RNA sequence: CGAUGUCGGCUCGUCGCAUCCUGGGGCUGAAGAAGGUCCCAAGGGUUGGGCUGUUCGCCCAUUAAAGCGGCACGCGAGCUGGGUUCAGAACGUCGUGAGACAGUUCGGUCUCUAUCCGCCACGGGCGCAGGAGGCUUGAGGGGGGCUCUUCCUAGUACGAGAGGACCGGAAGGGACGCACCUCUGGUUUCCCAGCUGUCCCUCCAGGGGCAUAAGCUGGGUAGCCAUGUGCGGAAGGGAUAACCGCUGAAAGCAUCUAAGCGGGAAGCCCGCCCCAAGAUGAGGCCUCCCACGGCAGCCGGUAAGGACCCGGGAAGACCACCCGGUGGAUGGGCCGGGGGUGUAAGCGCCGCGAGGCGUUGAGCCGACCGGUCCCAAUCGUCCGAGGUCU
RNA sequence: GAAUGCCGGCAUGAGUAACGAUAAAGAGGGUGAGAAUCCCUCUCGCCGUAAGCCCAAGGGUUCCUACGCAAUGGUCGUCAG
RNA sequence: CGUGAGGGAAAGGUGAAAAGAACCCCGGGAGGGGAGUGAAAUAGAGCCUGAAACCGUGGGCUUACAAGCAGUCACGGCCCC
């Protein structure tokens, strides 16, 4: 459950480390973003000479949330944090690695690249 | 159009195609017709159904009369279904096959005197920044000298719930005729033990 | 009329009786039936069960695991048809029913606080000795 | 729009 | 608040109209089958002390 | 709302209310019959009934249980040795409530008697 | 001027339409796609942030769109009090000065009780010509009305290319609304456990009070809940707006019109949901009572029925509604199940000891699903038709 | 007949707001025409660098008994400054 | 009422005569009902006369589909003379 002002861990090697959501790209007026949704965010912390740097306004897709998500099979899943993977306008990862597990809901949402690159899909 | 009386019994989810599906269990059968409303007699078409057996010690004479003229056991509840005329003398859950969509009417839970926030989803007031005893108040209710009054219909606090509610186009998930159960997907007005009406849906 | 028995009558067709008993504190391997386009496979989720919330057919249990640097909690319904099986991998000894607190503990701290449940371990090897 | 008070703030 | 106040004196007619609902309902009483005295139902008869056929109380 | 909630509040906070039933229990168990207001009366039944049922058990545990509310060893001895045996065969309903016919003068409160059963 | 509280915000709307979007059109320097411009249309919708007291405005990120106005520049007996009107103090400036300045700065008392109309709810009364118990018809009201992405048709029509449809079909969303509690997630004032200090019971052990109106801490049923779930906007019929026609004169031609007939909007009427016979225009059906004693009236007892009282209730402020009242499962006990808590006390064994192990998923245990007449709803009472006349 | 006149009497608002710290109450037994409120007992709760004790100002019989309950006591009153 | 200087009220009437109501009755008392006094007792001490607002009890006419500065003009019904 991500909304504007929410900080997110970045789970790739784009060089970003911390992004703060400034918009959830989902309709006229979405209040929250969850796994598989794309947000616009500000880079709040980076590491020297990455693709991205502090101050940049980038796009990312949420891949992990602390608020558990529910599944039609009656189950749920929940992560230790809220994380995202920074993307380009074609929904492709701007990094070349993604770290930690990602939610399976990404596959059916057309983020196959990121799903693949992930070490585990839960 | 077809329908049946029943009581709401409770909720669960069942499993159907690796999916959890929220259901409300309803005990609908069996309902004896105790009068039919006919255009030549009543001016419209319907069936007065009876529901749940009653202790004859509690049924008075004008009521006894009505039942007997229909050759029917004394029943606790009498209610009509409009534009429904079953061939039989008795209506059971079997008039509903799974996959059908239905309209369920019941009596909503009563919140009694409800504030404007619960009732009408008002925003109420601030909880700080100087808010003075108005944290749950409804704000302005009008203009000034023009019109110098309050609209009929102004959303205000007052009783809320315990009213007729129909939720529509609910799926029939299963039906267990040997126990007079109906299994409807989703939520149904009112408390367990609450009388509900189940009609085939009006949606298309 | 007995409204409770009715509900349990409905639920009865779906109820499982083949799963092993585990407690909060136990370490567990849940082999779960997963769909991934366009086939379905079995993915194993294995960790400590930190919660078992009971409600008859509607009991559900929560399992906690740390995968690739991140903590993961999974909630499973005890009678889901998508669970192939459950293997008890370790009996752990809890002193409370909900173990939410292990979320803030180091792996070492957890290890101490969840001593192996020697008794129910002995029971585990005491059964399984079959004719 | 800012126009000036015609009436003072009410005192005790 | 700004201290609301009656705008006009209420008429003799109007105050008495308000009180058209103010009459007391007489106490509901029944005979005690033991001593035939009048008492409220479902209470122990305060004269002979009997309720449900037996002596319960020293009156 | 109050939908399916059990327990009167009796215009007392948590600890006063608890104390109230306990003192009533001490007085009922003591004098065999007390007079209260009808609402306290009706509410006193189960509280006392439970205590009598434990006396019907007799074990050291149940004694120490009752002591938590009743607090008086002598009163409990009376409970275990003289009271409880009277109820050996009775299945609940160790108390009764009958309403008096006259209200309190000073505040109009309706009154009732609560007694241990034969 | 024997007082019409004054900007901005908040809350709550409601109307207009000179229409921001969505729908329907004509013309286009309209190939397609996308624009322009005008017409019809007010049903719904019209986001979140940074700066400023701001209205406004600029900027960020979006969007179908981020409309403009009226309502005492709507709304202070609804809140705010940042701004502007008091008393303090300073800066620039003006004045010899006291002081002053559509110049700035920091600070600065906003009133528990609603009589009438109006509004939201809920009853009492009487009426609806016999008296009653049920079930209904719907005059007339209210509610709702939004919209996007992607896929198929089809990389087709159109275009050199870039780009890329109409019509038709399918899936998935955002916001809003109504209900609901199976799941997720909250609360759960005592449902269970752990802990501290102190006082106490009874010395140990075991407990109780107090530390908040829970001492603190970890958990938590039912209920009430949203972050959770179901479902809704329609479909469809009808009459229309701009606009497009068929047939067709006056006017041998032409003309959508003068006779007549078609097509045509998210809009209008019906349809969906809810209220509703005080609809005094007081409706309809089913069933019950009945042909009373006294001198369209009176008094008196009854009939069918109702109320009183009582046990209660996901009903509720009182009232009302609903259920039950011993020919009874209504509440309270008790018992069984669920559920929570998480292995009581006592004893045994191990250890110098704090403890640990076993007995033991034990002990305790609100509300949830049930059973059981053990407790209490004892016993009763009062009303209550005789049907006006053409 | 009016002076927001003067003095007095009586209305309306209204059986309404309130009854003055949320430290807290329950039962039994007395007394009496009458008792939630007076006395006694038991249980419960609150203060304890005080909400206990002793001085000085100030107040002036309020002290102690007996006998009272019209008024005073924000209810009651058999009790009481 | 004000520390003080100082401010500064309200409050008359039984009957000729107390003959001021023995005694009985209800009641804790207050109060009342008889008895008695008096020319008179709604002259009974809360006392001459006893207006008005204001409150109540009884009776006549009238009101629950109706629009108001409350009246007035007309007609009709009902009650009384
Ligand atoms: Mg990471
Ligand atoms: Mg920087
Ligand atoms: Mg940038
Ligand atoms: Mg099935
Ligand atoms: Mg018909
Ligand atoms: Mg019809
Ligand atoms: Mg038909
Ligand atoms: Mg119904
Ligand atoms: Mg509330
Ligand atoms: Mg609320
Ligand atoms: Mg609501
Ligand atoms: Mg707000
Ligand atoms: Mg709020
Ligand atoms: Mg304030
Ligand atoms: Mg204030
Ligand atoms: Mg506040
Ligand atoms: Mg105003
Ligand atoms: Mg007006
Ligand atoms: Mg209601
Ligand atoms: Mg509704
Ligand atoms: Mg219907
Ligand atoms: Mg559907
Ligand atoms: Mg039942
Ligand atoms: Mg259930
Ligand atoms: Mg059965
Ligand atoms: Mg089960
Ligand atoms: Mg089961
Ligand atoms: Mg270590
Ligand atoms: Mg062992
Ligand atoms: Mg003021
Ligand atoms: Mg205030
Ligand atoms: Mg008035
Ligand atoms: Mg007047
Ligand atoms: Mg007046
Ligand atoms: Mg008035
Ligand atoms: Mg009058
Ligand atoms: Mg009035
Ligand atoms: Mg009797
Ligand atoms: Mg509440
Ligand atoms: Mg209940
Ligand atoms: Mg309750
Ligand atoms: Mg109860
Ligand atoms: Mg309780
Ligand atoms: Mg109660
Ligand atoms: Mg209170
Ligand atoms: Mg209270
Ligand atoms: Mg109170
Ligand atoms: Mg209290
Ligand atoms: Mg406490
Ligand atoms: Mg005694
Ligand atoms: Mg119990
Ligand atoms: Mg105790
Ligand atoms: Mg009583
Ligand atoms: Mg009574
Ligand atoms: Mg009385
Ligand atoms: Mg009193
Ligand atoms: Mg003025
Ligand atoms: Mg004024
Ligand atoms: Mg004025
Ligand atoms: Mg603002
Ligand atoms: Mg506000
Ligand atoms: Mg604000
Ligand atoms: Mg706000
Ligand atoms: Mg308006
Ligand atoms: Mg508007
Ligand atoms: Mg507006
Ligand atoms: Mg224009
Ligand atoms: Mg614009
Ligand atoms: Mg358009
Ligand atoms: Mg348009
Ligand atoms: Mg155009
Ligand atoms: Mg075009
Ligand atoms: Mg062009
Ligand atoms: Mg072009
Ligand atoms: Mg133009
Ligand atoms: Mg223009
Ligand atoms: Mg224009
Ligand atoms: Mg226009
Ligand atoms: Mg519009
Ligand atoms: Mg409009
Ligand atoms: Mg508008
Ligand atoms: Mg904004
Ligand atoms: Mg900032
Ligand atoms: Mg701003
Ligand atoms: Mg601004
Ligand atoms: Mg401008
Ligand atoms: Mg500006
Ligand atoms: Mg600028
Ligand atoms: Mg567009
Ligand atoms: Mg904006
Ligand atoms: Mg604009
Ligand atoms: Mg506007
Ligand atoms: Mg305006
Ligand atoms: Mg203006
Ligand atoms: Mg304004
Ligand atoms: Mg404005
Ligand atoms: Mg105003
Ligand atoms: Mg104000
Ligand atoms: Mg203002
Ligand atoms: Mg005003
Ligand atoms: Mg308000
Ligand atoms: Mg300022
Ligand atoms: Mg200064
Ligand atoms: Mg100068
Ligand atoms: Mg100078
Ligand atoms: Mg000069
Ligand atoms: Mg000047
Ligand atoms: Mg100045
Ligand atoms: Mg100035
Ligand atoms: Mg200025
Ligand atoms: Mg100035
Ligand atoms: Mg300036
Ligand atoms: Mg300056
Ligand atoms: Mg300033
Ligand atoms: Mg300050
Ligand atoms: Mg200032
Ligand atoms: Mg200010
Ligand atoms: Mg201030
Ligand atoms: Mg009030
Ligand atoms: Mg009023
Ligand atoms: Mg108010
Ligand atoms: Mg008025
Ligand atoms: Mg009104
Ligand atoms: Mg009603
Ligand atoms: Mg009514
Ligand atoms: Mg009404
Ligand atoms: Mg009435
Ligand atoms: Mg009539
Ligand atoms: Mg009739
Ligand atoms: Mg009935
Ligand atoms: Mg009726
Ligand atoms: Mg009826
Ligand atoms: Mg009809
Ligand atoms: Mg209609
Ligand atoms: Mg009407
Ligand atoms: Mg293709
Ligand atoms: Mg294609
Ligand atoms: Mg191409
Ligand atoms: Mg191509
Ligand atoms: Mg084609
Ligand atoms: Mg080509
Ligand atoms: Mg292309
Ligand atoms: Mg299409
Ligand atoms: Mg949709
Ligand atoms: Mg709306
Ligand atoms: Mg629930
Ligand atoms: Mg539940
Ligand atoms: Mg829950
Ligand atoms: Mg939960
Ligand atoms: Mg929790
Ligand atoms: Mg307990
Ligand atoms: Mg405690
Ligand atoms: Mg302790
Ligand atoms: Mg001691
Ligand atoms: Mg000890
Ligand atoms: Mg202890
Ligand atoms: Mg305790
Ligand atoms: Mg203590
Ligand atoms: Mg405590
Ligand atoms: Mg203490
Ligand atoms: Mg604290
Ligand atoms: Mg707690
Ligand atoms: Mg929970
Ligand atoms: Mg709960
Ligand atoms: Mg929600
Ligand atoms: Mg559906
Ligand atoms: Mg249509
Ligand atoms: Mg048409
Ligand atoms: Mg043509
Ligand atoms: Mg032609
Ligand atoms: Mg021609
Ligand atoms: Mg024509
Ligand atoms: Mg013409
Ligand atoms: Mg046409
Ligand atoms: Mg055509
Ligand atoms: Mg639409
Ligand atoms: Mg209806
Ligand atoms: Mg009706
Ligand atoms: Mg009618
Ligand atoms: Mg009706
Ligand atoms: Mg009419
Ligand atoms: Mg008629
Ligand atoms: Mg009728
Ligand atoms: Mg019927
Ligand atoms: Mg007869
Ligand atoms: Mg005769
Ligand atoms: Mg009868
Ligand atoms: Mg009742
Ligand atoms: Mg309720
Ligand atoms: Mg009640
Ligand atoms: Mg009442
Ligand atoms: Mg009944
Ligand atoms: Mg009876
Ligand atoms: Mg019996
Ligand atoms: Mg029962
Ligand atoms: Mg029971
Ligand atoms: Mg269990
Ligand atoms: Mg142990
Ligand atoms: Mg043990
Ligand atoms: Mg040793
Ligand atoms: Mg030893
Ligand atoms: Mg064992
Ligand atoms: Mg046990
Ligand atoms: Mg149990
Ligand atoms: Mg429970
Ligand atoms: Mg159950
Ligand atoms: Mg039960
Ligand atoms: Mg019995
Ligand atoms: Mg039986
Ligand atoms: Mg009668
Ligand atoms: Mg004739
Ligand atoms: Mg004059
Ligand atoms: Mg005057
Ligand atoms: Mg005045
Ligand atoms: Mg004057
Ligand atoms: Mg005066
Ligand atoms: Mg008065
Ligand atoms: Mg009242
Ligand atoms: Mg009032
Ligand atoms: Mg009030
Ligand atoms: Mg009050
Ligand atoms: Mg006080
Ligand atoms: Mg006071
Ligand atoms: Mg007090
Ligand atoms: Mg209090
Ligand atoms: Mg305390
Ligand atoms: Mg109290
Ligand atoms: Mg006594
Ligand atoms: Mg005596
Ligand atoms: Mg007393
Ligand atoms: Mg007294
Ligand atoms: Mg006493
Ligand atoms: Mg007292
Ligand atoms: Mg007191
Ligand atoms: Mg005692
Ligand atoms: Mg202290
Ligand atoms: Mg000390
Ligand atoms: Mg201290
Ligand atoms: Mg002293
Ligand atoms: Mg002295
Ligand atoms: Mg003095
Ligand atoms: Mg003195
Ligand atoms: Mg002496
Ligand atoms: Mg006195
Ligand atoms: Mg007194
Ligand atoms: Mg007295
Ligand atoms: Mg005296
Ligand atoms: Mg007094
Ligand atoms: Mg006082
Ligand atoms: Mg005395
Ligand atoms: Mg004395
Ligand atoms: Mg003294
Ligand atoms: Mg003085
Ligand atoms: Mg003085
Ligand atoms: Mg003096
Ligand atoms: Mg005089
Ligand atoms: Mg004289
Ligand atoms: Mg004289
Ligand atoms: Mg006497
Ligand atoms: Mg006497
Ligand atoms: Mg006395
Ligand atoms: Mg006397
Ligand atoms: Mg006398
Ligand atoms: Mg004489
Ligand atoms: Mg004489
Ligand atoms: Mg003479
Ligand atoms: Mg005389
Ligand atoms: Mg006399
Ligand atoms: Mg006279
Ligand atoms: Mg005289
Ligand atoms: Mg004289
Ligand atoms: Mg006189
Ligand atoms: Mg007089
Ligand atoms: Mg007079
Ligand atoms: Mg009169
Ligand atoms: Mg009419
Ligand atoms: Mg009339
Ligand atoms: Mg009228
Ligand atoms: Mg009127
Ligand atoms: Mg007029
Ligand atoms: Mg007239
Ligand atoms: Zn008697």
């Amino acid at each position: 459950m991500i909304q504007p002002q929410t900080y997110l861990e970045v789970a790739d090697n784009t060089g970003a480390r911390k992004i703060m959501c400034i918009r959830v790209l989902k309709g006229s007026n979405a209040k929250y973003a969850t796994v598989g949704d794309v947000i616009v965010a500000s880079v709040k912390e980076a590491i020297p000479r990455g693709a991205v740097k502090e101050g940049d306004v980038v796009k990312a897709v949420v891949v992990r949330t602390k608020k558990e998500i529910k599944r039609p099979d009656g189950s749920a899943i929940r992560f230790d944090d809220n994380a995202a993977v920074i993307i380009n306008n074609q929904l492709e990862p701007r990094g070349t690695r993604v770290f930690g597990p990602v939610a399976r809901e990404l596959r059916e949402k057309g983020f196959m690249k990121i799903v693949s690159l992930a070490p585990e899909v839960l | 159009m077809k329908g049946i009386l029943g009581v709401k019994v409770g909720m669960t989810r069942i499993f159907r195609d690796d999916r959890a599906v929220p259901v409300t269990v309803i005990l609908a059968g069996p309902c004896p017709v105790v009068q039919r409303r006919t255009p030549e007699k009543d001016g419209y078409t319907a069936v007065q159904l009876g529901f749940l057996p009653q202790n004859p010690k509690r049924v008075n004479r004008p009521l006894k009369g009505h039942f007997a003229k229909a050759g029917v056991e004394p029943v606790r509840i009498l209610r009509e279904i409009r534009d429904f005329n079953p061939e039989g003398d008795t209506v059971t859950v079997e008039i509903f096959k799974p996959g059908e969509r239905v309209d369920v009417t019941g009596t909503s839970k009563g919140r009694g005197f409800a504030g404007v926030m619960k009732r009408w989803n008002f925003a109420g007031g601030p909880d700080s920044h100087g808010a003075h005893k108005i944290h749950r108040h409804p704000g302005s209710i009008g203009n000034r000298k023009t019109p110098g009054r309050v609209y009929k219909g102004k959303k205000m606090a007052g009783h809320y719930g315990a009213e007729r509610v129909t939720v529509m186009n609910l799926e029939v998930v299963d039906v267990i005729p040997e126990e007079n159960l109906l299994l409807v997907k989703g939520a149904v007005p009112g408390p367990n033990g609450g009388l509900v009406i189940v009609r085939e849906t009006k949606k298309a | 009329m007995n409204r409770g028995a009715l509900i349990k009558l409905v639920e009865s067709r779906y109820v499982r009786t083949d799963l092993p008993e585990f407690r909060p504190g136990d370490t567990v391997r849940v082999s779960y039936k997963v769909k991934e386009g366009n086939r379905t496979r079995i993915q194993d989720f294995e960790g400590i069960v930190i919660r078992i919330r009971r409600n008859g057919f509607n009991t559900t249990f929560t399992v906690r695991k740390v995968s690739y640097g991140v903590g993961v909690e999974r909630i499973f319904p005890l009678h889901s048809p998508l669970i192939q099986k459950i293997d008890i991998v370790q009996r752990g000894r809890a002193r409370r029913a909900k173990l939410y607190f292990i979320r803030n503990l180091s792996d070492r701290e957890i290890r101490r606080k969840l001593r192996a449940d020697r008794k129910r371990i002995d029971q585990d090897r005491a059964a399984e000795r079959a004719a | 729009v800012d126009k000036p008070d015609y009436r003072p703030r009410p005192r005790p | 608040a700004k201290h609301p106040v009656p705008k006009k004196k209420t008429s003799k007619a109007r105050r008495d109209a308000r009180r058209s609902h103010h009459a007391l309902t007489p106490p509901t009483l029944v005979p005690c089958p033991e001593c035939k005295a009048m008492k409220p139902p479902h209470t122990v008869c305060p004269e002979c002390g009997y309720y449900a056929g037996r002596k319960v109380l020293e009156v | 709302m109050r939908h399916l909630k059990s327990g009167r509040k009796l215009n007392r906070h948590s600890s006063h209310r608890l104390a109230l039933y306990r003192n009533q229990a001490k007085s009922l168990l003591t004098h065999g019959r007390i007079t209260t207001t009808v609402p306290k009366a009706k509410e006193l039944r189960g509280f006392v009934d439970h205590l009598i049922h434990l006396a019907k058990r007799g074990d050291l545990h149940a004694r120490r249980l009752v002591l938590r509310d009743l607090q008086d060893v002598k009163l409990v001895r009376k409970l275990f040795d003289e009271i409880a045996p009277r109820y050996r065969d009775r299945q609940g309903g160790y108390t009764r409530v009958l309403k008096l016919a006259e209200r309190r003068r000073g505040d109009g409160a309706p009154l009732a008697l609560v007694e241990l059963v034969e």
